[PDB]
RNA sequence: GCUCGCUUCG
DNA sequence: TCCAATTTTAGTATATGTGCGTTCGAAGCGAGCACGGTGTTTCGTCCTTTC
DNA sequence: GAAAGGACGAAACACCGTGCTCGCTTCGAACGCACATATACTAAAATTGGA
């Protein structure tokens, strides 16, 4: 994981410092550690070293656990320092479901990682007074009401909270509270009675303390998920399918938990009755629907039972995999042509084939074909079988078998798209540093223009601006600017195949 | 005006940290790329072709011919490594045991080791302790394999890990799709299942259907090396800062300087004389091109992976020439010397050029018997004594002696033959040019090569050693004769 | 070299060796070992640990940390050919004090 | 140990090599420091 | 005609001209079809069933064309709709069919659509360290870095 | 039998095949511009602690007009264990 | 000049 | 529900095919050095026909 | 007895494959001794079945 290692490191040094970085690395590469030897083997003082366990934790980075003799070890999460990068998405899909309003929520809570519902509802109020002007005032009652929304549809939920010390072993304090999670009020607001109006930003006892919260990223990904299968289903058959599933996928959001094989089957009856009104379909067209769905070679829904009149599942894993080939096979396509593309799935279709088979299935002429086996072999997108005739295993008296092995080629796939998305974060980094000199001298003259914007603000500091050496350098600066705009678009679209990648080898692993 | 540099500082080497260099490192460290297969050019001249083998930008091994990298002549060129690049990735013979176990302690598809939270958390634990030893290190790497392969589920992803062993040479074979003797598991039933084309094509299949386990080629050995998380790597019993496990599978080849391969120009014949070490390079850039040609022109897996197989033996008996699992129609002609070869053995580094070591300013000669010498004295020929020089410093105190030394030169057996003066460290031979001027500028701290003269203490050994009494440091008596004489009754220690 | 044909000089054996260590000369072993026989004046580089030439570091392409350092010729010899066995030895160089 | 200090060409420290030898100089430890006038 | 002959081999030589202008004219044929029965819009089975093309079909097609002299079988034109299918642009279905104009497989007929791709090209081959092919020899501080680049430094140019 | 080649093949090959141009539209528009201004504003963050400076050269009387003033979050040591508190 | 073999020497 | 039999499950314990060693040196010589299999370019020398 | 234009052949570079004309093919260990890895298999623990 030397990749992901180095993806981490840049995410933390562009987001929360040096120092903190360091840590974060050592935590990441060694495990859960006591806080003396951390220190000892990164070589800084000790406030250093506490200060940033405690930023770590105040974001979810890291956890801290008890064990014997009662010492406390800090244990990183590479995961979450991974789905850090996602924060622009999670903003983009909490206001495309949602207002402005739970965007603004959703944002303090990942910049933030852990606060409490005051807290937030205070820091939308607050930033949302900016955006409306006349004097217009942002009440508490709409941010709760669009907190209690977000809450209830899983998006936030409560942090772990820490045991009553009076009830739970009241004496001597432990080193570490021990915060245990409680399902009981994980979703569960709290009451709370007072309202204020947000400040403008002119310069001139806790209800709900200890209640702190932070932002599900299961849920996210599970949207991001049934977002994605709707695309598919919508590129493969039609729209209708598309909101069919949709449906479907909503009313199992609720009834199912992020990871099993199969959901809670649906009834054609409710499915009708669920769907929305805006579409002249009857009960019929609702059953030829699901049954032509049903007969999909790709199996993105299951009969699984006939009670009901039409009853139906949806295949949450056969699609994952459905998608994981379709990324696979668009991968091969474009980095090696189409025709190696023809290769690939007729290799994956067929389970086991050799070159001669290939060249009669593929029609592709000799010379060629073995050649892109062979760069396919040289980039592990598919691995030999080497049936020996005897134990020898001499090469002269063995077939070879090529084989695709989807586990394999997406983990190396995002292994790849981590190293990419590293290179990408170092590119842009070493041109904003290359820059810098240029950066701090357009910084320096456009302050100029941002001191005294009103008071003393003469007109004749206007047309001396550009009359620096920076109008020939504006050029350079426009191509700094694309280029960081580009570099910033690619990372956050390869974080898109990331989440595929990943879910697909998170739903395949059993964890026993 | 001028920046302080320090010029020379009293380093002391603390210890020996080995490891092991990733391919990027092998690229940085090395100067040029070898890719020519070829040693000399087409011309009578015979020079050394550019970018190839006997390049001299990677040292120089004539007298004649200067290093490219550095303006220096052979005594002062310490030579420049190379970096070859391999098509296909190789097994190393000397980490194969290594990579052998790494794959048994790590899953093969999730890429994670073979142990739990709790044994994780022990391991760490018992590891983190100071003052850990090379017999502790090898006593845990042993209990965690141990424990890794009782295992045979994984707890990370929940895929099946079956054995791993070493079939033929140099080739790894993973038992993942197991014959199950009670109900089989449906993994396995896909597996043998997913041969339907195959069997309508190719009849044979069907009955070599069984034993067709996994086959960790050093493509998949080393993708699942790269995506190996640094976590689990210290509880491999390896070092991170020395190396990483993608590092046991060599896809670049350094190829050693000139100093490493000397090369003989004999003019009598139209044939040079140049080391194992460079033919096999030779033979394994060769391979390379083959590789590539037949790539290109799209031959038969067949013979591609027969082309690998014979790449990674030719890099084996680079490394080691001396294995045991080679085939018949495989096996070596001849005998190459490898750098195992060149390392071990009675003529080997360690114990021909190491522990023991051949050093000038000594002589061998008959002994004969001399009574009338005392017990601490031995008899040197004057002829011997002319030859074996010491090298006195003048001062204060034999200034007058030195002198006289020199004036008398290297003919008179009382005297010298060399001086090296003080200031500048060019030496002077006393056969040429007039000795008394030398002799009358004779500055202190000047270095007078003196004549081996009386009451010199002198080493005097038997070369058959029982005990340390078998070589005492008498005091030298030149006598005419040309024998060493010594006291009889120190003949019982010599023996 | 070997032979009185080809002028060579005589070897100190391993059993020689032994008996100067036997002895406790410390400084007479050394002498005739590494200054007397194979001496020689590499160029170490005090960051990667590697050997550089002419006060200079190709691999990291500075020369602030190379340092000079008496050797045995065939120490170096050893060196290298571990380097060439992908035998990465790295020294780590000190102050005599 | 006394290997490698033979292969790297360094005194043993067996033997003569334990101990450090110190120069009898005329010398005075811990001189009279030249006071600082401004601080 | 599996030894010698064959209706892509003449004299010995592989006719990659002549196999790419079938695949590109069974694609329009098939795309023509597949825009017709979605313009069409009568009822979702029937426009499938209309998108749908059988063998016999478009050998009929292929024939009155006219593009080469070879005779071309029926199974010559499957083999190219398998191709194409490998090429991921078209969808085949196995429908159960006793006897009619096709009368080729017993009891079954294979129906092939033009159908459009499952998802855009991916974000990965947009960016140059995706199609590099010497991408595994990429370093930080080296010969190839990506600051000193030559694929990304076009890449922006462009 | 393979030729052979005088010169090392080139440090960055040429390809055939060029990476697909980005997607345009709102969405990447907007994450675009949402991830600029999380960096803008993560920095000035109090969770981003900048390297302490050290090795100051004198004090001055505009030492308390060039003090870099910034607050503080204080962490919450009830859930924080005792070992982290300053 | 490298290697190997024989041969002697104590 | 409980005692007896079947299985499996790992550990252990006796083999049998591997890899590693086998004194210090010193001095001479005789040999051969990678090549060879033949396909092709070049040069020369000599079967008859001409003075 | 000297000569010449054309012809053959003999010798030395040199491209290709891989030290052996074909595909075969042996013997002997060199001798001890500490690691081992395959098998094998023994026994007991555990759980299913009959009374
Ligand atoms: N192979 C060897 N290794 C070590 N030393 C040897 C060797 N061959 C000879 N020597 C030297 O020669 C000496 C052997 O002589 P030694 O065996 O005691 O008398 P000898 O040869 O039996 O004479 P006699 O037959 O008794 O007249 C001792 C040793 O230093
Ligand atoms: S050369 Fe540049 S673009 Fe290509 S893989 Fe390396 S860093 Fe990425
Ligand atoms: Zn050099
Ligand atoms: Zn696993
Ligand atoms: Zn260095």
């Amino acid at each position: 994981t030397q990749a992901e290692i180095k993806l981490c490191s840049l995410l933390l040094q562009e987001h929360f410092g040096e120092i903190v970085e360091k840590i974060g690395v050592h935590l990441i590469r060694t495990g859960s550690q006591p806080l003396r030897v951390i220190a000892h083997d990164t070589g800084t003082s000790l406030d250093q070293v506490k200060k940033a366990l405690c930023v770590l934790v105040q974001h979810n980075l890291v956890s801290y656990q008890v064990h014997k003799r009662g010492v406390v070890e800090y244990e990183a999460q590479c995961s979450r320092v991974l789905r850090m990068l996602r924060y622009p998405r999670y903003i983009y899909t909490t206001k495309t479901l949602y207002s402005d309003t739970g965007e603004l929520i959703v944002e303090e809570l990942l910049l933030n990682g852990k606060l409490t519902m005051s807290a937030v509802v205070k820091k939308v109020a607050d930033r949302l007074t900016e955006t409306m002007e006349d004097g217009k005032t942002m009440d508490y009652a709409e941010v709760s009401n669009t907190f209690v929304r977000l809450a209830d549809t899983h998006f936030v939920q409560r942090c772990p909270s820490v045991p009553t010390t009076e009830n739970s072993d009241p004496g001597p304090p432990p080193p570490a509270p021990t915060l245990v999670i409680n399902e009981k009020d994980m979703y569960l607001v709290p009451k709370l009675s007072l309202i204020g109006k947000g400040k403008r930003r002119r310069s001139s006892p806790i209800p709900d303390d200890g209640i702190y919260w932070q932002a599900n990223l299961d849920r996210f990904h599970q949207h991001f998920r049934d977002q994605a299968i709707v695309s598919a289903v919508a590129n493969r058959m039609d729209q209708t399918s598309s909101e069919i599933v949709r449906t479907m996928l909503r009313m199992s959001e609720i009834t199912t938990s992020s990871s099993a094989p199969f959901t809670q089957p649906l009834s054609s009856n409710e499915i009708f009755r669920s769907l929305p009104v805006g579409y002249n379909i009857s009960k019929q067209v609702l059953d030829q629907y699901l049954t032509l769905l049903a007969d999909d070679p790709l199996e993105f829904v299951g009969k699984s039972g006939d009670s009901g009149g039409g009853m139906y599942v949806i295949n949450l894993h056969k699609a994952l995999a459905s998608l994981a080939t379709a990324t696979l096979e668009s991968v091969v396509q474009e980095r090696f042509g189409s025709r190696c593309a023809r290769i690939f799935r007729l290799v994956l279709q067929k389970k086991h084939i050799e070159q001669k088979q290939v060249e009669d299935f593929a029609m592709i002429p000799a010379k060629e074909a073995k050649d892109m086996l062979y760069k396919m072999l040289s980039e592990n997108f598919m691995s030999l079988q080497e049936i020996p005739k005897t134990p020898d295993h001499a090469p002269s008296r063995t077939f070879y078998l090529y084989t695709v092995n989807i586990l394999s080629a997406a983990r190396m796939l995002l292994h790849r798209c981590y190293k990419s998305i590293a290179n990408l974060i170092e590119r842009r980094q070493f041109e904003t540093k290359e820059n810098k000199r240029l950066l701090e001298k357009s910084q320096r003259v456009e302050a100029i223009i941002a001191s005294m914007q009103a008071t003393g603000a003469e007109e004749a500091q206007l047309q001396e601006i550009e009359e620096m050496i920076t109008a020939p350098e504006r050029q350079q600066l426009e191509t700094l600017k694309r280029n960081v705009n580009k570099l910033d678009a690619s990372e956050i679209q390869v974080d898109e195949t990331i989440f595929l990648l990943e879910s697909y080898i998170e739903c395949t692993m059993k964890r026993q | 005006k001028e920046q302080f540099r320090e010029t020379d500082v009293a380093k002391k080497i603390s210890h020996i940290c080995f490891g092991m260099k990733s391919p990027e490192e092998m690229r940085q460290q090395a100067h040029i790329q070898v890719v020519s297969k070829n040693l000399y050019s087409q011309d009578n001249q015979h020079a050394p072709l550019l970018y190839g083998v006997l390049d001299h930008r990677m040292g120089t091994s004539e007298k004649d011919r200067p290093c490219e990298t550095c303006g220096k002549n052979l005594a002062d060129c310490l030579g420049h490594y190379g970096y070859i690049d391999l098509e296909l990735p190789c097994f190393h013979v000397g980490y194969f045991r290594a990579v052998i176990g790494i794959l048994q302690m790590i899953c093969k598809t999730c890429c994670h080791i073979m142990l739990s939270q709790e044994e994780k958390k022990q391991f760490l634990d018992y590891l983190k302790r100071p003052g850990l030893t090379y017999l502790q290190k090898r006593g845990l790497k042993k209990k965690i394999s141990d424990k890794c392969r009782k295992k045979n589920i994984c707890h990370h992803c929940g895929a099946f890990n079956g054995t791993v062993k070493k079939c033929g040479l140099l080739k790894i074979i993973h038992e993942k799709y197991k014959t199950n003797k009670k109900v089989v598991d449906p993994i396995v039933s896909n597996f043998l299942q997913s041969f339907e084309t195959a069997i309508e094509h190719n009849k044979e299949v069907e009955p070599l259907l069984g034993r067709a386990q996994e086959n960790l080629n050093p493509l998949v050995v080393l993708n699942l090396f790269k995506r190996i998380p640094a976590e689990d790597v210290p509880l491999l019993l390896m070092n991170p800062e020395a190396g990483k496990p993608s590092d046991l599978i060599l896809t670049r080849l350094l190829v050693p300087p000139l100093c490493i391969r000397p090369s003989v120009v004999s003019d009598l014949k139209s044939g040079t004389n140049e080391d194992d070490l460079t033919m096999k390079l030779t033979e394994i850039i060769f391979l390379n091109d083959v590789i590539k040609k037949h790539r290109i022109s799209g031959a038969k897996t067949q013979m591609i992976m027969e082309d690998w197989d014979f790449l990674q033996l030719q890099c084996a008996l680079y490394i080691n020439s001396e294995l045991s699992g080679i085939p018949l129609n495989m096996a070596p002609k001849k005998w190459t010397r490898g750098f195992v070869q060149r390392l071990k053995g009675k003529q080997g580094r360690f114990r021909g050029n190491l522990s023991g070591k051949r050093v000038d300013f000594s002589g061998r000669t008959v002994i004969s018997p001399d009574p009338n010498l005392r017990i601490d004295e031995v008899a040197v020929p004057v002829h011997v004594a002319k030859i074996l020089t010491f090298p006195e410093k003048v001062n204060k105190a034999n200034i007058n002696f030195l002198r006289k030394l020199v004036q008398n030169g290297p003919e008179v057996h009382p005297g010298a033959n060399f001086i090296q003066q003080r200031h500048t460290q060019m030496k002077r031979f006393l056969k040429y040019g007039n000795r008394e001027k030398m002799a009358q500028e004779l500055k202190y701290g000047d270095i007078v090569e003196r004549h081996l003269i009386d009451g010199d203490v002198v080493l005097f050994n038997r070369q058959p050693s029982l005990h340390k009494l078998s070589i005492m440091a008498h005091l030298a008596r030149v006598k005419p004769h040309r024998t060493f004489r010594f006291n009889e009754c120190v003949c019982t220690p010599y023996n | 070299t070997e032979g009185r044909s080809r002028d060579g000089g005589l070897r100190l054996g391993e059993m020689e060796r032994d008996c100067l260590i036997g002895y406790g000369a410390s400084m007479l072993l050394l002498e005739r070992l590494m200054i007397s026989s194979d001496a020689f004046e590499v160029d170490v580089c005090g960051q990667c640990g590697l050997l550089g030439y002419s006060g200079w570091c190709h691999y990291c392409k500075s020369s602030c940390h190379v340092s000079s350092l008496r050797i045995p010729y065939a120490c170096k010899l050893l060196f290298q050919e571990l380097q060439s066995m992908n035998i990465i030895p790295r020294l780590k160089l000190s102050k005599y004090n | 140990g006394v290997s490698e200090c033979i292969i790297m060409g360094i005194p043993m420290n067996i033997g003569t090599g334990l101990f450090k030898l110190l120069h009898k100089a005329d010398r005075d430890p811990n001189p009279p420091k030249r006071p600082l006038i401004f601080d | 005609r599996s030894v010698t002959g064959g209706a892509w081999y003449s004299d010995q030589d592989f006719e990659s001209e002549f196999v790419e202008v079938l695949n590109q004219q069974c694609f329009k044929f098939l795309q023509s079809k597949a825009e017709t029965a979605r313009e069409s819009k009568q009822n979702p089975m029937i426009q499938r069933n209309s998108s749908f093309a059988s063998s016999h079909e478009v050998w009929k097609y292929i024939c009155e064309l006219g593009i080469s002299k070879v005779e071309l079988s029926m199974e010559d034109i499957e083999t190219i709709l398998n191709t194409l299918i490998y090429d991921g642009k078209v969808e085949m279905t196995i429908i159960a069919a006793k006897e009619g104009t096709v009368g080729s497989v017993d009891g079954h007929m294979k129906l092939y659509r033009a159908v459009n791709p499952i998802i855009p090209p991916t974000g990965l081959v947009r960016a140059p360290c995706g199609l590099c092919p010497v991408f595994d020899d990429c370093h930080e501080g080296g010969e190839i870095s990506p600051s000193n680049c030559i694929y990304m430094t076009e890449w922006l140019e462009f | 039998l393979p030729d052979v080649v005088l010169k090392p093949p080139p440090l960055f090959p040429d390809t055939d095949y060029k990476p697909v141009p980005l997607k345009t539209g709102e969405g990447e528009e907007y994450m675009l511009a949402l991830k600029q201004e999380l960096r803008e504003t993560m920095k000035r963050m109090p969770y981003f602690i900048e390297t302490p400076e050290e090795r100051q050269d004198i004090e001055r009387y505009s030492k308390r007009y060039m003090k870099v003033y910034k607050e503080e979050w204080i962490p919450d040591w009830r859930r924080l264990p005792r070992e982290m508190m300053p």
